């Protein structure tokens, strides 16, 4: 009926506490936002 | 996988039985279905019943006889212009209105569209003789 | 910029749709079933001498059920029809 | 998808000029000829409820093959077949039947005799009309009634906006 | 496409007939259903 409601922190996954990695990820656009939005949609879908 | 789930459902509900779902297995009142193997698929030969030749008839919701409303047990009241008959819904088979194919459900003041006709009693001729 | 690509045929072939404008197909004011979907209710077909015709596709044959609070239609005959359904 | 959902009917049935359905009132669902597009009042509310448009970065929106007028004509044909014929128009030729008798058919379908309806014809007709009017009012008042279609539109628009905004990143 | 297949099934089984499937077309003993065109969708008025 549903599956595990996992969520992934894209910034915390690609980079640790590093801020240079965070900036280089920032110049890659809004991929992390899309991934987080997709995972949140999956979560709400499991609840539904 | 969605298509295969639909194919399995169609097999179960039309090959293994007769489905009342409308337009699920062929256009019409579904009768049967025959699976046929096909390359990477399946073909169903949906045998369906389709009415062919229509005919206009005058109809009434009930029959007012003996000061009471008579409704068809299974069928509809139809008239060929002068005489009233009860007929099954999907095939024109006129029958004489009797008490076996009709049931009394009150009086004639309350039904809208009721018509005056006689209902044959299959017991009176035997009572006389 | 070569004349062989740009063909207008006096401008009769030019037909302005909502999906754009169709060049090279003659507009016909009657309707058939959709053959090649142009878009926005316009379909094209190869029909007769013979040329591409652009038309508003016909949804179906217009019918009017003779409704009446007093009349019913009961079939006196039937048809056992076999329909073929293909599923991957 | 559109052609599968709406083109179930084979012939465009026409509602009779006179609406004598034994008290049943389909004016809210039948097409309104006064307005330009032949849409019912319920359809008018539904179309009014669901709501950077010139994207020049290679993005274009192709128009649907079935126009809104053609989809409304399919809907009107289905409604006219249902009202005048019943279920008979989906299983072959459309067989006319008075609407009270069609409702008697459906009552037998749910396991209730025709008797129940023929002495409650006025009451059932009034209940049906009131229910349709309440649908009209609830659609008119509640703004979030058409949540699913608006959600689909918003999802597509947000995806397109993200695709456009991705041109601003250096990579 | 799954939603559109469900819409086509509901049209076939409730607009073109009376469905005995429970809660398929409205909550209650289904009687009729009326299609209504909507932007990128369809609305069913399930009479039950
Ligand atoms: C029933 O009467 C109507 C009246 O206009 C007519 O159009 C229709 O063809 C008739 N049906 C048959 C089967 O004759
Ligand atoms: C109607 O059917 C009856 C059968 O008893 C027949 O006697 C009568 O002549 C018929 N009338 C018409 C108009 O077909
Ligand atoms: C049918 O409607 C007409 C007027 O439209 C009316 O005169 C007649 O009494 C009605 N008949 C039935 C059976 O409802
Ligand atoms: C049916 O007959 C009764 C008396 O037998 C009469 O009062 C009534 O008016 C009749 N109905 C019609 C429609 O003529
Ligand atoms: C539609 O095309 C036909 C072609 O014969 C023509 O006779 C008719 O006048 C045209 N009507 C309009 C409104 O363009
Ligand atoms: C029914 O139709 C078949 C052909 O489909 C024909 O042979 C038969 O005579 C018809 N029967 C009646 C009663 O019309
Ligand atoms: C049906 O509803 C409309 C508006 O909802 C109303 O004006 C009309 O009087 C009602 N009855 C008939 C028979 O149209």
């Amino acid at each position: 009926v549903s599956m595990t409601k996992t969520s992934v922190d894209c910034t915390m996954y690609i980079c640790g506490d590093s801020t240079e990695c965070s900036n280089l990820l920032l110049q890659y656009g809004s991929f992390c936002t899309q991934l987080n939005r997709a995972l949140t949609g999956i979560a709400v879908e499991q609840d539904k | 996988r969605a298509s295969a789930n639909l194919a399995a459902t169609k097999m179960s509900e039309c090959v293994l039985g007769q489905s009342k779902r409308v337009d699920f297995c062929g256009k019409g009142y579904h009768l049967m279905s025959f699976p046929q193997s096909a390359p990477h698929g399946v073909v169903f030969l949906h045998v369906t019943y389709v009415p062919a030749q229509e005919k206009n008839f005058t109809t009434a919701p009930a029959i007012c006889h003996d000061g009471k409303a008579h409704f068809p047990r299974e069928g509809v009241f139809v008239s060929n212009g002068t005489h009233w008959f009860v007929t099954q819904r999907n095939f024109y088979e006129p029958q004489i209105i009797t008490t076996d194919n009709t049931f009394v459900s009150g009086n004639c003041d309350v039904v809208i569209g009721i018509v005056n006709n006689t209902v044959y009693d299959p017991l009176q001729p035997e009572l006389d003789s | 910029l070569t004349p062989t690509w740009r063909v207008y045929s006096t401008g009769s072939n030019v037909f302005q749709t909502r999906a754009g404008c169709l060049i090279g197909a003659e507009h016909v004011n009657n309707s058939y079933e959709c053959d090649i979907p142009i878009g926005a209710g316009i379909c094209a077909s190869y029909q007769t001498s013979q040329s591409i015709i652009a038309y508003t596709m016909s949804l179906g044959a217009e019918n009017s059920v003779a409704y009446s609070n007093n009349s019913i239609a009961i079939p006196t005959n039937f048809t056992i029809s076999v329909t073929t359904e293909i599923l991957p | 998808n559109t052609q599968e959902v709406f083109a179930q009917v084979k012939q465009i049935y026409k509602t009779p000029p006179i609406k004598d359905f034994g008290g049943f009132n389909f004016s809210q669902i039948l097409p309104d000829p006064s307005k330009p597009s032949k849409r019912s009042p319920i359809e008018d509310l539904l179309f009014n409820k669901v709501t950077c448009a010139q994207k020049f970065n290679g993005l274009t929106v192709l128009p649907p093959l079935l126009t809104d007028e053609m989809i409304a004509q399919y809907t009107s044909a289905l409604l006219a077949g249902t009202i005048t014929s019943g279920w008979t128009f989906g299983a072959g030729p459309a067989l006319q039947i008075p609407f009270p008798m069609q409702m008697a058919y459906r009552f037998n379908g749910i396991g209730v005799t025709q008797n129940v309806l023929y002495e409650n014809q006025k009451l059932i007709a009034n209940q049906f009309n009131s229910a349709i009017g309440k649908i009209q009012d609830s659609l008119s008042s509640t703004p979030s009634a058409l949540g699913k279609l608006q959600d689909v539109v918003n999802q597509n628009a947000q995806a397109l906006n993200t695709l456009v905004k991705q041109l601003s990143s250096n990579f």
